[PDB]
C-alpha cells in the first residue's frame, strides 16, 4: 500500500502545483540524507556566539539541509586572555603580567576611535589592577573620549608612532601564540591582529603565524574513536515508592526530586550547608538542617522537574495546573504559570534559558516565557497526550513526542508542525537530538530507541538491547555520538550512534569470547528473549534501584539517579 | 637512609613485582593505573544512621525515663 | 572488553581486609593492542616522538591540552609519563617537558581523570623530592655548583607548582590527596639523612599548601633546626662560618625558603 501512497504523492504534488522536474527535483532532494557539517558543535575556532540583539528566534533566512556545505568586541576578547593569564600563579605569572598591558593600552587605543561608549566601559572595567604598577599614565588616560581627544595626550598620540617594545621568550611567545590560535573567533584573531600591526616583539610574524596554524593543522585526530563512560549513580532510599522524576543541576551541585505528596525535595550533592547564609548570621541554628530543602508550593503531584543553565532557578510542573518557579537561593516560589487545563507532565528550559516548553494532558504542547504568566505559542496536531519535551540546542525548533507513536518538530515561532516522524510501535517517552543537531534519537515504552535524521525524515536505524518496557531517560556524549539511556529494566546501557550509517566512526583494526555467546545461551527462548543490535556495547545493572534520570557531564563522567526500589 | 621503616620493607617486600612492572611498560599497589576507583565527594549514610538511631533511642532511654 | 593449620585465615583475614579498604577493581583491560584503531596509535606515536622543532612540541602540548577523543590513550599516556620520568632522571629538558605535558592532560576538561589521580601524584612527588634530579654536576667549580644548582631548582619550583595546580583541579578527592600528600611531604622532611635537595622540594611543597597544616609544621621546626644546622651551645654570633652537612649557599636557600612559607601564617 506504499506505492498507492507514491501515487496520492505524486497527485497531491501536481494538483497543489508543483512542476514535473520541480516534483522530481523535491523528491530527490527528499530521499538523500543530511550530509556532514564539519563544524558541528560549533568547534571555537571557525563557531560563533549567538547574538544577544533582544529579538525572539526566526527559523527563516535559511537554505535547505540537502545542499552539501554549511562585531565580536573588544571587552570580551580581552577579558578571555585576562582569565587565562588571572588562572595561573605558576612558572609562567610574571611574565603574563608584563604583557598584559600594551595589550589593554592598544585596544583602548584602537575603540576610542570606533565606540566611545563601549571604550568607556572597557577602560573603567579593567582599571584598578596595575594603577600601582604604571603609575598615574591611567588618570593621564581619563581625559581621552574621542578621536581629537588622542591628539591632545602626546603618549597617546605617540603610541601609533612608537611602536611597544616587549623582548619575549620563545616559550612565552609560542605559549600566546598557540593559545590564541586554538580559539580564532572568539577573539583570539583580534587579539593577534593587534600583536601583528602595533607590537614590537624582541626574540617576520606572518610567517610565525602560518608556522603555528601549520604544525597545529599536522596534528589533530581525524575520526574519533568510541569511549566507554563512567557513571556515578545516586540512590535515594527511603522513598515509599512516591519519589517521580528527579533532576541534576550543572555543576552538580543540587539534585531536584518531585515527590507524589506535592514537595520539592532539593539536595545538596557535596554535603553542602544549603541555606545560602551570605555573611548575615542572623538566628534560628535551632531548627533542623540536613543539608536539605522542601519546597511546598503545589497542590498536586510534582510529575517533571527542570533545571535552568543558570542553575539558579528551579521549574516544577504538577498535577495541580500550574508550573511554579523557585529561587535555589532563598527557596520560596516566585511565579506560578497558569495555562493548561490537564496535568503538566514534562517542562523543559531552552538551551539559552529565555523561554521554557512544556508537555500536558491536553494533546498540546505550550511555548512560554519567563517574564509571562501565560503562553506565547500552542503546539496542536497530536492525536494523544504529549510526553516529552525538547529544544533544539540552538533554541529555534521544539521536539515533542506523543502516546500515538509519533513525535513532531514544530517551529518555534510560526507554531505548526515542520517533522512528523512515524516508525515507532509504544508511546515516546524520552526524546533527545544531538549537539550536531542533524540527529534525533529517541526511546519509547516497547524498550526501542530509534535515531531518524531531520532533513530526509526517515529512519537511518534503530537500537534494540533495553528490555520491552520503559526507556525513562536519554544523555548524549558531550564532544561526538555515545548515547547513554537509563531505562526501567535497572540498567544504564550505551550506544554508537554511528555504526550502520555512512559514518563508521573509526572502528578497531583487530576479537572476544564473551561477544555472541550471551544472547547464544536463550535458556528462556529465542522468541521470548530479546536480540540486542549490533549499536549495543556495554550495559551498566543497579541492582534493583531504577535509573529515572541519566546526565552526561562534560568530562566523559554520566550520572545516574534513582531511588531504592524495595 | 637506612633508619625509616615503612620504606625499607616497601623496597623489600615489593622487590620482585616492580621489576617485573617495569619491564612490562618499556615495551597495596599504587601504580596499577586500570584497576582504580577515584573518590566521591560526599557519599550517604547508609548504616551509621541506624545505629545512631539506636543509641539516640537508648539515650532517650538515658534521660531518667522520660518520653 | 573486560579481563576474560588452615591457609584460610590469611587469604580471609588479610587479603580481603587490606585490600577491601583501599577500594575493589574488575580487572579493567590496559594492553591487547586490538583496543585502539590504526590512525589512533598514529597520532600516539606523533605524539610521543615529538616530547623548528618547537613549534610542533608545543602543537602536540596543545593538541593534548584541547582536543578531544584521547579517552583511550589516557592510560598510554601516564604508561609512557611514569617510565620516562623513572627511567630518563638525568635530563632536566626531558623531564621538564614531560611535566609540561602532565599540565597539559590536567588543564583538558573534557577527560576523565580522577581514576588516575594515584597513578599520577607519584611521579609530581618524586621530581619535587628526588635525591637526585639531574646527576652529573660537572663538579671541581663553584659556578658550576650554583648552575646545576638553579638548573634542578627550577624543576622543583616547577614541579611544587604543579602540585597546588592538582589539589584543586580535582576538590572531590579532598580528604584523599591532601592528608596523603601532606604526610608523604611530612614523612619526607623529617630526617637527617637526605640530600639538600629534597629538603627545599618538601619545604616548598608545604609552601603550596594552606592555612593550619603549615602551621601543623611551626612546633617540629626548632628541632629540625637544631638537628640540620648544628647550634650546639651557638650564641647566633660566628653563623657565617660555623656549619655542617650543606654550603653556606644552600643554607641561606633553606633560611629564605622555611619563612618564604612561614609569612602566611602571619598575614591573617
Amino acid at each position: 500500500s506504499a506505492s498507492d501512497l507514491n501515487r496520492i504523492v505524486l497527485e497531491y504534488l501536481n494538483k497543489k502545483g508543483y512542476h514535473r522536474t520541480e516534483a522530481m527535483l523535491r523528491a530527490e532532494s527528499g530521499r538523500t540524507l543530511t550530509p556532514q557539517n564539519k563544524q558541528s558543535p560549533a568547534n571555537t575556532k571557525t563557531g560563533k556566539f549567538p547574538e544577544q540583539s533582544s529579538i525572539p528566534p526566526n527559523p527563516g533566512k535559511t537554505a535547505k539541509p540537502i545542499s552539501n556545505p554549511t562585531p565580536e568586541n573588544y571587552i570580551r576578547a580581552y577579558s578571555m586572555l585576562k582569565n587565562w593569564v588571572d588562572s595561573s600563579l605558576e612558572i609562567y605569572k610574571p611574565e603574563l603580567s608584563y604583557i598584559m598591558y600594551p595589550i589593554f593600552i592598544y585596544l583602548f587605543l584602537n575603540l576610542v576611535a570606533k565606540n566611545p561608549v563601549y571604550a568607556r566601559r572597557f577602560f573603567d572595567r579593567f582599571s584598578p589592577d596595575f594603577k600601582d604598577f604604571h603609575g598615574s599614565e591611567i588618570n593621564r588616560l581619563f581625559s581621552v573620549n574621542s578621536i581629537d581627544h588622542i591628539k591632545e595626550n602626546e603618549v597617546a598620540s605617540a603610541f601609533q608612532s612608537h611602536k611597544y617594545r616587549i623582548t619575549m621568550s620563545k616559550t612565552t611567545l609560542n605559549l600566546l601564540l598557540y593559545f590564541l590560535n586554538e580559539n580564532e573567533s572568539i577573539g583570539g584573531s583580534l587579539i593577534i591582529s593587534v600583536i601583528n600591526q602595533h607590537l614590537d616583539p624582541n626574540i617576520d610574524l606572518k610567517l610565525e603565524i602560518q608556522k603555528v596554524k601549520e604544525s597545529r593543522d599536522a596534528i589533530k585526530l581525524d575520526n574519533l574513536q568510541l569511549a566507554l563512560p563512567s557513571v556515578c549513580m545516586y540512590t535515594f532510599q527511603n522513598t515509599n515508592k512516591d519519589m517521580s522524576c528527579l533532576d541534576f543541576s550543572d555543576d552538580c551541585r543540587i539534585a531536584a526530586a518531585g515527590f507524589q505528596d506535592s514537595y520539592i525535595k532539593i539536595w545538596s550533592l557535596d554535603g553542602s550547608s544549603l541555606n545560602n547564609p551570605n555573611i548575615a548570621l542572623n538566628n534560628n541554628d535551632k531548627d533542623e538542617d540536613p543539608t536539605c530543602k522542601t519546597l511546598v508550593g503545589h497542590s498536586g503531584t510534582v510529575y517533571s522537574t527542570s533545571f535552568s543553565p543558570d542553575n539558579k532557578y528551579l521549574l516544577s510542573g504538577s498535577e495541580d495546573k500550574t508550573v511554579r518557579l523557585w529561587s535555589m537561593d532563598t527557596h520560596t516560589a516566585l511565579v506560578s504559570y497558569k495555562g493548561h487545563n490537564h496535568p503538566v507532565w514534562d517542562v523543559s528550559f531552552s538551551p539559552l534559558g529565555h523561554y521554557f516548553a512544556t508537555a500536558s494532558h491536553d494533546q498540546t504542547a505550550r511555548l512560554w516565557s519567563c517574564d509571562h504568566i501565560y503562553p506565547l505559542r500552542i503546539f496542536a496536531g497530536h492525536l494523544n497526550d504529549v510526553d516529552c519535551v525538547s529544544f533544539h540546542p540552538n533554541g529555534c525548533y521544539v521536539f515533542t513526542g506523543s502516546s500515538d507513536k509519533t513525535c513532531r518538530m514544530w517551529d518555534v515561532s510560526t507554531g505548526d508542525s515542520v517533522r512528523l516522524f512515524l516508525g515507532h510501535t509504544a508511546p515516546v517517552i524520552s526524546i533527545a537530538v544531538c549537539p550536531d543537531g542533524r540527529w534525533l534519537s529517541t526511546g519509547s515504552e516497547d524498550g526501542i530507541i530509534n535515531v531518524w535524521d531531520i532533513g530526509t525524515g526517515k529512519r537511518l536505524k534503530q537500537m534494540r538491547g533495553h528490555g520491552k518496557n520503559a526507556i525513562y531517560s536519554l544523555s548524549y556524549s558531550k564532544e561526538g555520538n555515545v548515547l547513554i539511556s537509563g531505562g526501567a529494566d535497572h540498567t544504564v546501557r550505551v550506544w554508537d550512534l554511528k555504526k550502520a550509517t555512512t559514518e563508521p566512526s573509526a572502528e578497531p583494526d583487530e576479537g572476544d569470547v564473551t561477544a555472541s555467546i550471551n544472547q547464544d545461551i536463550k535458556e528462556y527462548g529465542r522468541r521470548r528473549t530479546v536480540i540486542p543490535t549490533s549499536d549495543l556495547v556495554a550495559s551498566f545493572y543497579t541492582k534493583k534501584t531504577p535509573v529515572f534520570k541519566v546526565k552526561f557531564s562534560r568530562s566523559n563522567l554520566a550520572l545516574a539517579g534513582g531511588a531504592f526500589r524495595p | 637512609d637506612r633508619d625509616d621503616l615503612e620504606i625499607s620493607v616497601w623496597k623489600t617486600v615489593t622487590a620482585k613485582v616492580r621489576a617485573e612492572i617495569c619491564l612490562k611498560r618499556t615495551e597495596l599497589q599504587e601504580y596499577d593505573i586500570s584497576n582504580a576507583i577515584p573518590d566521591i565527594v560526599y557519599e550517604g549514610v547508609n548504616t551509621k544512621t541506624l545505629d545512631k538511631m539506636e543509641d539516640a533511642s537508648v539515650d532517650r532511654m538515658l534521660q531518667n525515663g522520660i518520653n | 572488553l573486560n579481563d576474560n593449620s588452615a591457609s584460610v585465615t590469611d587469604t580471609g583475614a588479610s587479603q580481603h581486609l587490606s585490600n577491601v579498604k583501599p577500594g575493589q577493581n574488575t580487572e579493567v583491560k590496559p594492553l591487547v593492542k586490538h583496543v585502539l584503531s590504526k590512525e589512533l596509535q598514529i597520532y600516539f606515536n606523533k605524539v610521543i616522538s615529538t616530547l623548528a622543532a618547537q613549534h610542533m612540541k608545543q602543537a602536540a602540548l596543545t593538541s593534548l591540552r584541547t582536543d578531544s577523543g584521547l579517552h583511550q590513550l589516557v592510560p598510554y599516556f601516564i604508561q609512557f609519563i611514569a617510565e620516562q620520568i623513572t627511567q630518563n632522571l638525568s635530563d632536566l629538558q626531558l623531564l621538564t617537558t614531560i611535566l609540561e605535558m602532565i599540565y597539559s592532560l590536567l588543564s583538558n576538561t573534557s577527560i576523565f581523570l580522577d581514576p588516575y589521580i594515584h597513578s599520577l601524584m607519584p611521579s609530581i612527588l618524586t621530581l619535587l623530592l628526588a635525591k637526585k634530579l639531574g646527576g652529573s654536576p660537572k663538579d671541581d667549580s663553584p659556578q658550576e655548583i650554583h648552575e646545576f644548582l638553579e638548573r634542578t631548582n627550577a624543576l622543583r619550583d616547577f614541579a611544587a607548582s604543579l602540585l597546588d595546580y592538582v589539589l584543586k583541579k580535582f576538590p572531590q578527592a579532598y580528604k584523599s590527596l591532601k592528608p596523603r600528600v601532606t604526610r608523604t611531604l611530612l614523612k619526607t622532611f623529617l630526617d637527617i639523612n637526605r640530600v639538600f635537595g629534597t629538603y627545599y622540594g618538601c619545604l616548598k611543597g608545604v609552601s603550596v599548601l594552606e592555612g593550619e597544616s603549615i602551621r601543623f609544621f611551626l612546633g617540629n621546626l626548632n628541632n629540625w633546626a637544631r638537628l640540620v644546622f648544628n647550634e650546639s651551645g651557638i650564641t647566633l654570633d660566628n653563623i657565617e662560618e660555623h656549619l655542617t652537612k650543606f654550603t653556606k649557599e644552600e643554607t641561606q636557600i633553606l633560611v629564605d625558603t622555611v619563612i618564604s612559607a612561614l609569612l602566611v601564617l602571619k598575614k591573617d
